């Protein structure tokens, strides 16, 4: 939740949907424990790890493109130092506050 | 009628099967057309997805079980089922825009599937 906040960098604040340093508005969050928790894990929701660089406030990226973790030339071909950034989620009824 | 489904039927445990869905025009497939299943009892889940950027990334839990391909001659869409057990009763609908929540999905009639 704190990664949706101004002035921080991470796998979400810069690589999912950037938000500016000058928030105007509100932060609202319904309790998703009884709405968005399912047995076996909510692996439908997916997050990446990095992108090319920082985004701009409220930009859309539905593409799941493979980013270059290292500096080898993928040359349009996935492989060494060209890894999948997306990962799944495990949500369980025994999960803690964190 | 602008979208149809073809293939499927009884699944002998350990046998192969064929399934399909169709569309109307090339602009209808633009930009996203993702496979999806449903199931009585078992939660609904999306089968396969083909993103318009050229890279296809199936769900990490469902990327090693289903092969997905597209044929635009009939607008058909090959789907295969392999080794269903008694715990996987699924009913298949061809519903688009599931990565948009329950505000962009299109509901029609579909077909009813029972797996014993």
């Amino acid at each position: 939740v704190r990664q949706i906040a101004p002035g921080q960098t991470g796998k979400i604040a810069d690589y999912n949907y950037k938000l500016p340093d000058d928030f105007t508005g509100c932060v609202i969050a319904w309790n998703s424990n009884n709405l968005d928790s399912k047995v076996g894990g909510n692996y439908n929701y997916l997050y990446r790890l990095f992108r090319k660089s920082n985004l701009k406030p409220f930009e859309r990226d539905i593409s799941t493109e493979i980013y270059q973790a290292g500096s080898t030339p993928c040359n349009g071909v996935e492989g060494f130092n060209c890894y999948f950034p997306l990962q799944s989620y495990g949500f369980q009824p025994t999960n803690g506050v964190g | 009628v602008q979208l149809v489904e073809s293939g499927g039927g009884l699944v002998q445990p350990g046998g192969s099967l064929r399934l399909s869905c169709a569309a109307s025009d090339s602009s209808f497939y633009d930009y996203e057309m993702s496979w999806v299943r449903q199931a009585p009892g078992k939660a609904q889940e999306w089968i396969g997805s083909m993103y318009p950027s050229g890279r296809t990334y199936i769900n990490p839990s469902l990327k090693s079980l289903v092969t997905i391909s597209r044929d635009n001659s009939k607008n058909t869409l090959y789907l295969q089922l392999n080794s269903l057990r008694a715990e996987d009763t699924a009913m298949y609908y061809c519903v688009s825009n599931w990565a948009s929540g329950s505000t962009g999905d299109y509901w029609g009639q579909g077909t009813l599937v029972t797996v014993s």
